[PDB]
């Protein structure tokens, strides 16, 4: 029924990769892509970022237990990064 | 409810 599907994204000039999270673990709320921003690097990606998906991992940590700012500055920290890119291991269905 | 923009 869902599978795990693995993202990469590169971020643009202003630092975005072009999608909206919410949730977290003091949301309540599994943590999920609320929205797709047309044609940024998240929807151009092969395989692609989809509104719905639940983030599982974040360059391969486990953020079960963190707040929503916390996943934000994960998420930032990954333009500092090595590749300069974000991994996603996200569920769908 | 947050929401952020990534
Ligand atoms: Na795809
Ligand atoms: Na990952």
């Amino acid at each position: 029924d869902s599978y795990l599907v693995l993202i990469r994204i590169t971020p643009d000039e202003d630092g975005k990769f072009g999608f909206n999270l919410k949730g977290g673990v003091d949301q309540k709320m599994p943590l999920v892509v609320s929205r797709i921003n047309p044609e940024s690097p998240a929807d151009t990606c092969i395989p692609k970022l989809n509104e719905g998906d639940q983030i599982v991992l974040i360059n391969g940590r486990d953020i079960s237990e963190h707040t929503h700012d916390q996943v934000v500055m994960f998420i930032k920290a990954s333009r500092e990064s090595h590749s300069r890119e974000l991994a996603l291991v996200i569920r769908r269905r | 409810s947050k929401e952020t923009e990534c």
